């Protein structure tokens, strides 16, 4: 990452190193660069799909509260800068072994500037949510599993709409406590890729969990603009549907405010998306090589030695 | 294209090389910073046209000194010279009890 | 390169006839220099070439 | 990729040789902390920006010292000519005794 | 983007920055050159639009 003007310098470094990290931890670096070129260059044009996962969860803690207590001496009102002058030089080191009080005493002065002690003298049981799997994703997608608007004119900028066809399970979906709707409606039975033929998976046929939780089923995905409104102006959403039951309706949240898809082609067509694989030149001359080889052997083989 | 990029950074060089740098900072400095934006550094450029020197409050009463001490020469050199022929007159003074 | 020559000969004659003084200062950001009308006839004082 | 990131070090290298080192020592700092994170040092390329010089307390007696010194060698010359003339308006007196 | 006079030296780099910004963000310039030049080889002439 690199800065565009000079005061772009400090993003450009925060950005750089949490970007390396996800890839390098959250994510098989080798493995999808492995599958990102090979797609491509089989198939002709590579499609890539971009989507955040998190997996926030309730957890009940007995927080401390801390009694407040202007300074009664400069003896340990210094502690209140160090633990300022360390946050400031070294952030992590703060953290890690700065008292929880002094943490109160710098969080009031924060707040308001006013050096106070803070004694702990009680606790009660609060109700957090800790952070758990919060990263993006990436993915490649088969491109039978994903339809786009033909009448884009071959961008996908001016696309209206996209359809992609991705496996799930229920404790997937559990995995948003609100982001999901009439859940319960739908069985377990119907709508799996057993049933599913136009969706393409390495899955096999006879495959199955006896688990409902972890039961695979087939979801479809709609990403696009729409007129959510009668005045008449288009707006991103998505919506997801699952045994012809919809269970999802909401604009778009992502920032960007477009569809999450790249696409990548080989060999560029003109005024198309979808590009040409080496494949399309060598059709006959495969086939012509071929039969030479064949030829020869047959000369070799069938003569008697 | 960078061929003609990286050729046009020569030429900065090849200027500022020419040119002597005692002419003027400014001329320096604007060279430089062009030479910082054909290598895509944005935060050196910027600080380099907005580069100023920095002020030494005892340098300049060190410089004012020297000029006021060559001042001082001058009238020293005066006021010997006023005892130079005070001395004389005294002596022709002198003549008059001895030749009388 | 001569035919070029030519052209730019006839071309500066005729800038230097229906182009007024605040056109060409515009162009370039110089005090303007006038040429008299009877010597546009001789190039006397400019010499044009291909670069 | 690697070839980018190795040139870009010799640009930030061919950058600190061109300027000289004396316009400022903020700037060569940074310059030498983008080449240490190139080089994949995080250590050294913090402690080059928030480096800080070593303050000398004796060297700014010497450095004041001299200041006071020059200007009492100016205080010197300027007794030194009341002395001049005073020993010349004195010569000049005695000629009275010698001229009357 | 290059000045032509000296005093156009602040307008040629405001241009120069948001001239590439838009290409650089706004429009696919990977896909673009490709249609581009595609364009003009197969058809022996190309036709951009500015809109």
């Amino acid at each position: 990452v690199t800065p565009v003007t000079w005061e772009d310098v400090q993003g450009a470094r925060q950005n750089e190193l949490v970007l390396n990290y996800q890839f390098r931890t959250k994510l098989n670096r080798v493995s999808f660069i492995d599958n990102y070129v090979r797609s491509v260059v089989d198939d002709g044009t590579g499609i890539v799909r971009v989507g955040w996962n998190r997996e926030i969860r309730k957890e009940k803690q007995e927080v401390p509260v801390f009694s407040l207590f202007p300074i009664q001496t400069q003896e340990q009102a210094d502690a209140l800068q160090q633990a300022l002058q360390l946050r400031t030089d070294n952030p992590r080191g703060y953290e890690e072994n700065v008292d929880e009080a002094i943490k109160e005493s710098v969080r009031f002065f924060d707040e308001t500037g006013q050096a106070t002690y803070a004694v702990q003298t009680g606790t009660t049981t609060t109700e957090v949510e800790v952070p758990l799997a919060n990263h993006p994703t990436v993915e490649m997608l088969n491109p039978e599993n994903i339809i786009i608007d033909p009448s884009c004119q071959g961008d996908i900028n001016k696309a209206m709409f996209a359809i992609v066809s991705f496996e799930t399970c229920k404790a997937d979906l559990l995995k948003e406590k609100d982001r999901y709707h009439n859940l319960n409606k739908i069985d377990w039975q119907s709508s799996a890729p057993v049933n599913e033929p136009d969706h393409a998976t390495t899955t096999p046929q006879e495959f199955q969990i006896s688990d409902p939780m972890r039961k695979r089923v087939v979801a479809y995905e709609y990403w696009g603009f729409w007129d959510i409104e009668g005045n008449g102006v288009l707006e991103p959403i998505v919506a997801t549907w699952i045994g012809s039951t919809l269970i999802r309706l909401e604009k778009n949240p992502y920032p960007d405010g477009k569809l999450p898809f790249v696409l990548i082609p080989y060999m560029p067509v003109k005024r198309d998306m979808y590009g040409e694989p080496d494949a399309e030149l060598l059709g006959d001359n495969q086939a012509v090589l071929g039969a030479v080889m064949r030829g020869m052997i047959d000369l070799l083989g069938r003569s008697a030695n | 294209t960078a061929e003609v990029d990286n050729q046009k950074s020569q030429d900065l060089g090849f200027m500022l090389q020419t040119i002597g740098p005692n002419v003027d900072q400014q001329i320096t400095l604007n060279i430089l910073a062009e030479i910082a934006d054909l290598k895509r550094m944005p935060k050196l450029a910027h600080d380099l046209r907005t580069w100023q020197p920095q002020p030494d409050p005892v340098q300049e009463q060190l410089k004012q000194l020297a000029v006021e001490k060559a001042q001082l020469e001058n009238e020293e050199l005066r006021s010997k010279i006023r005892l130079n022929d005070a001395q004389a007159q005294k002596a022709m003074a002198e003549r008059d009890n001895k030749n009388l | 390169a001569k035919g070029m020559s030519e052209i730019g000969n006839k071309i500066i004659a005729m800038n230097a006839v229906f182009l007024a003084e605040h056109e060409v200062v515009r162009i370039t950001n110089e005090e303007f220099v006038t040429i008299k009308r009877e010597d546009l006839k001789g190039n006397f004082d400019l010499e044009v070439d291909i670069s």
